[PDB]
């Protein structure tokens, strides 16, 4: 009645032979489906049974398993590949999947490109002020953020939101606004945004005056 | 070979709303078909499930007697009937099928919220000018505050997709949030323009910002003028007419000037006589968005004195007609002030400083000059008030010198002096002294 | 043990001048002496040479007969006596002694030319402006059209000399010209002044350059516009804002009405927050060839006291845009008026009237209000100047009082009431009698 | 009757060791003196004869030479270094010295500082407007300036004086005035005064738009 999916996440690159299993509490008589679910759309049936590939399914892709333990092996990995994967508890309602794990895919390091865009002027005049911040195109996904209101701050006020692994590009390009008081921008001036990746052992920053037109 | 889910989005916490996955590509009636969901991040939760006909109906937990699953399968249709809704219910809702769940739906997004549909707000994000090196201009666009989700942001009205990166949407205290960017190459932007396109669903709120770059500061004034420049004369300063070793000039300077109107070609007039100024010409200066050409030319005393008029012919490309305005004198029978002098009032007289009071009175007329001097010579701080007519028709001046209590109790001697026409041999002066 | 040369500096092609070496330092009549000069940028050149006692003497091509090597070891000095000057002899010329050449001397520089000494000019210069950033304002320094060399600049005389470039001067058809440049921090700058001290020996010209800077501030967008309407604003009269049971009322009218123009409609702001006037609008007025749109609102007193704004937002057909102006107040921290009293002077008291003054003065602002009282109340005559800014910042007032002897003599007592914020409750007075 | 001095000038840096000759005309035996001329002074006498360093002289500072040639080789540069040096034929009357060779120091490259500046308000007024533009320390001396009377133009009327190797600093700092007519310089707005050196493979501009200041 409860199945958990191994390794909440893997990171591998092409051709890696990259491999998931599945516990279920009790015996479950290969009763598994391991459905795919590409971002932004559909799971998709995978396997169903202990193995048996669905049709419109790859070699590659592979099934095992009979009781507490079911695995799926997956000799090379691909841009078809990258996807979260979850077993599905076919023998007895109520249903259950897996957790899901999220195969992330490898290509070796690419650093960030910043770019701090300064409060629009129709917004100042609503009172509040929006400090962007976009870090776009860099791999991986680790990475630490960090504003300066004026000499050396961070604060709070921060949304920082990723962006899922691209399909071709392969990198995160998060961003990182910053929201506060319109004049309390206006008693700073020269506004941070500075940026610590693995790439560049040195931080990434990029900034401003305020006094800029 | 395919099915996919109908309306479904957001419904206050506990009320109620009706999804129907709608199927073809085969025959329905023949099958079985469940309805699982997925909340924000989260796994893959079975819930309700019928079957063919419509005999077993097996449900779950979350959502048993307060979601109902129906069918129809004559018109090819599953449905769900959420009724009591639990906060806690919010996510996607798939529809699959049988035989291990192998066709899944789209999915429809209900979101179980107390809050209310609040439209965003479109805020551009130029970049903070700096040069535009590397070629590459990345720009974005920001929305705030928007309830609930999804929504729609294109590029240039979905044109532009080369590099872009739309950025999920964030809750924070009941609204959402999140914002785009646009790689594009540096030249086109400047010129062809970029605008940021989005819509929210949920409102009906199309919107289209142009995302101009950081508006700067000194921009033109280049106020707009229409038919030609106007020439104002003005008289010499009194002090000027009076004292023999200076020369009153008497001028005479054009104002609406573009960047047409020559050197003008000043000319004057000493009683319809025309004479040489003295080259009295500097000219252009770029003003607040016109120039001026002035005409200082100077004259003798005695002319103004006597009472001559002082025409300023000029002539220009643009001159409709070749204008001119004389300035002779300001006529009456000339009253000669009285000049007085007031030392520091009692009341005043432990202050740190004092002031000396220059009374000139029933004058006329107002063309006249004042100065002091402490010691025996020029000093500073006496001010001047401006001519005031009084009672009967005449002016009077006061006029204040400031010094210290050390400097007057010295018996220092300060001196007005007073220069007005109706004065023996155009001038006079008194003297206070401790 | 050193030897120093004399004069020798600017001469007219073909003429002469006399050099002379001079030493110390030891034994001078037992060596040899030559002299060597070089020209710009060039290698050296031998010339004359002397001897110890004064027999062998020789000379070379460039100045054989032309230039005469004289001695005179008695009181130690060698000579050079540069007769017939071509233009090609314009260098500086050393002195040294043989032995092999040990020990030149400074120098001195003659320069050949038929040019007129000519004072230069010296031109600021202050940066555009911009940013001052990297806290290193950069200054400089410009030197133009002088002749003939050299200058000595000097910065705030001689005291700053951290990063300082002067540049090697350079002919430009028969004018010099060069500059100086100085590296110092952002902030003393604008505070503590920067001079460029300059003198062209040779002339006599010492100068002291203050680098002022401009003001990049743009405020050039004053125009005037011809079409439609412009209104003004105009503050309460003092008296209403400080007698209490008087309405200080703030008006604001329109004047180049046509008739088109309707009825306007005033609408004013205190502090953006719109209010309803009182039908302010005895409206228009047909004067000299349109008309004139009054608005006089009301308003409490301590509302202008505190320092509220007063926006007179109007919309009309041929308006381009919906125009107001504020009047808010003076500013700044009230002075209250020392105000005094000075009775006629003792030279005007035989004449048929006299003038009792009433001498308000360092106060602020402006804003104030002045009536005299003969007998014990309101009287006329009395004229007032208006607020003219003294010294330190302050103001001051006279208002003049006007009566005759019976009246003075019969001490009739006067007074001077003044309306003033800065006030005890707002007011004073003072008092004079025989 | 004629000595000439080898490398008109000599770029070299610390500890380098520096040598330069002098050939003359005939037979001189060894009856040059070599003698030390830094700037803005008086020059001194460094060797003299064939070698015999000068009382007041470093071991350093070496000469040889017997005819036709002369050297003059220096093991090691230095601050005490930096000046015009040459030969002076001591033979038979007249006496002629070399040419003079100058010796430069080298340091390691080191970009320009400039700053243009707007012809004064006193200037302009008597007719004449002077764009100066001061590019301040900077090694070495090789570098191109480059006005733009408006949109791109050099143009003539361009004054460029240099400075001498700073001792200390030891970096030239070129200044570059511009002179033309008042008015010439009122027809037109933004004066743009660049300049390429070596070091930034970009040139390096600077400039403003005739405004208010
Ligand atoms: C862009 O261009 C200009 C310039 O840009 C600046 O302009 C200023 C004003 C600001 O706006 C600033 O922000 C801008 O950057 C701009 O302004 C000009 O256009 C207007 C158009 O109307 C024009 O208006 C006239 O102004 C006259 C007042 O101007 C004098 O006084 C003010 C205030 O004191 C002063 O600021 C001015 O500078 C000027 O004062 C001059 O200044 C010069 C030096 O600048 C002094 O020189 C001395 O001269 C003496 C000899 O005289 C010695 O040689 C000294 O050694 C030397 O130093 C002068 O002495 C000094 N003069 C005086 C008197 O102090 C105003 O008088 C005039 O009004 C006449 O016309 C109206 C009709 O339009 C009549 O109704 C009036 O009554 C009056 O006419 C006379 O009236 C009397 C009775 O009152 C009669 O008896 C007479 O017969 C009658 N006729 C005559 C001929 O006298 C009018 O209002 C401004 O003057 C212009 N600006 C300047 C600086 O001159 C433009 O608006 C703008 N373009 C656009 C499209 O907007
Ligand atoms: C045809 O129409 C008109 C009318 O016809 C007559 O016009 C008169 C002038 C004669 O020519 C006559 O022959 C005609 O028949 C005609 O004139 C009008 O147009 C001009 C256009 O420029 C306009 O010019 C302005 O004039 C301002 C001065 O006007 C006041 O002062 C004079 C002299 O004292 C006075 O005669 C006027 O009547 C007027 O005074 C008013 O009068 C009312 C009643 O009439 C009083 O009412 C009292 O109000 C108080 C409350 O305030 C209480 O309620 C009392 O109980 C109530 O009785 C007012 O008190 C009194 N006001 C004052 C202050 O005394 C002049 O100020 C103005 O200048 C401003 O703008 C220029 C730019 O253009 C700036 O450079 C100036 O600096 C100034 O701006 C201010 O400056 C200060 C610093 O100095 C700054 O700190 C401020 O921030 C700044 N801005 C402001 C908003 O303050 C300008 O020169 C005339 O005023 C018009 N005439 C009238 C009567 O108003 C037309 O020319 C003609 N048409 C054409 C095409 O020619």
């Amino acid at each position: 009645k409860c199945a958990h999916t191994v390794s909440k996440s893997m990171s591998m690159s092409v051709g890696e032979r990259v491999t998931l299993t599945c516990k279920a509490s009790e015996n479950v008589v290969t009763y598994v489906s391991w459905y795919q679910q590409k971002p932004e759309q559909s799971p998709k049936l995978l396997i169903y049974g202990a193995s048996n590939r669905y049709t419109g399914v790859p070699d590659r892709f592979t099934g095992s398993g009979s009781a507490t333990d079911f695995t799926l092996t997956i000799s090379s990995v691909q841009a078809e590949d990258l996807a979260d994967y979850h077993c599905g508890q076919g023998y007895s309602y109520p249903y259950t999947f897996g957790g899901g794990t999220k195969l992330e895919i490898k290509r070796a390091d690419a650093a960030p490109t910043v770019s701090i865009f300064p409060p629009s002027s129709e917004q100042l005049t609503s009172g509040g002020a929006s400090v962007v911040c976009f870090l776009n195109n860099f791999y991986p996904k680790d990475i630490n953020v960090k504003w300066k209101i004026d000499g050396s701050e961070r604060q709070n006020g921060v949304l920082n939101s990723w962006t899922d692994q691209d399909s071709k590009d392969s990198t995160y390009s998060m961003s990182s606004t910053l929201t506060l008081t319109k004049d309390e921008y206006e008693r700073h001036n020269s506004y941070t945004c500075e940026a610590t990746h693995k790439t560049s052992t040195s931080p990434i920053v990029k900034s401003f005056n305020r006094n800029e037109c | 070979v395919k099915l996919q889910e109908s309306g479904a989005e957001l419904a206050r916490p506990g009320a109620s709303v009706k999804m129907s996955c709608k199927a073809s590509g085969y025959t329905f009636t023949t099958y079985t078909i469940h309805w699982i969901k997925q909340r924000p991040g989260q796994g893959l939760e079975w819930i309700g499930y019928i079957n063919p006909s419509s005999v077993y109906t097996n449900y779950n937990q979350r959502f048993k007697d307060k979601a109902t699953l129906t069918r129809d399968r004559s018109s090819n249709t599953a449905n769900i009937h959420l009724s009591s809704l639990t906060s806690d219910d919010s996510a996607v809702y798939y529809c699959v099928r049988e035989g291990e769940v192998p066709y899944w739906g789209q999915g429809t997004t209900v979101t179980v919220s107390s809050a209310k549909t609040t439209p965003p707000s479109v805020y551009p994000l130029a970049p903070g000018s700096a040069a535009q090196t590397n070629s590459m201009v990345t720009l974005g666009c920001l929305v705030k505050g928007y309830f609930p989700e999804p929504v729609t942001v294109t590029w240039n009205s979905g044109s532009l997709s080369s590099g872009v990166h739309t950025f999920p949407a964030v809750l924070q205290s009941d609204l959402y949030t999140l914002s785009s960017s646009v790689t594009v190459p540096s030249s086109p932007r400047p010129s062809e323009t970029v605008t940021c396109n989005v819509a929210h669903p949920a409102s009906s709120t199309k919107v289209d910002k142009k995302i101009v770059p950081r508006d700067c500061g000194c921009k033109p004034c280049i106020c707009t003028v229409p038919e030609v420049s106007s020439v104002f004369i003005f008289p010499p300063k009194p002090k000027d007419t009076l004292l023999i070793t200076v020369t009153p000039k008497v001028t005479c300077v054009v104002v609406d000037i573009s960047k047409d109107d020559p050197e003008v070609q000043f000319s004057w007039f000493v009683d319809n006589v025309e004479v040489h100024t003295a080259q009295t010409q500097p000219r252009e200066e770029q003003f607040n968005s016109t120039f001026r050409v002035v005409s200082a030319l100077p004259i003798m005393h005695q002319d103004w004195l006597n009472g001559k008029e002082f025409k300023c012919r000029v002539n220009s490309a643009a001159f409709p007609a070749p204008i001119e305005k004389t300035i002779s004198k300001t006529k009456g029978k000339p009253r000669a002030p009285q000049v007085y002098t007031i030392p520091p009032p009692k009341e005043q007289m432990a202050k740190d400083k004092v002031s000396l009071t220059c009374m000139i009175t029933d004058f006329f007329p107002e063309d006249i000059t004042v100065e002091w001097q402490s010691d025996g010579q020029a000093p500073e701080n006496y001010k001047n008030t401006q001519p005031i007519m009084d009672t009967d028709g005449s002016y009077f001046v006061y006029s204040k010198l400031n010094v210290q209590k050390s400097n007057w109790e010295a018996g220092n001697t300060f001196t007005c002096s007073v220069l007005h026409e109706g004065l023996h041999n155009h001038h006079t002066e008194k003297s206070l002294s401790h």
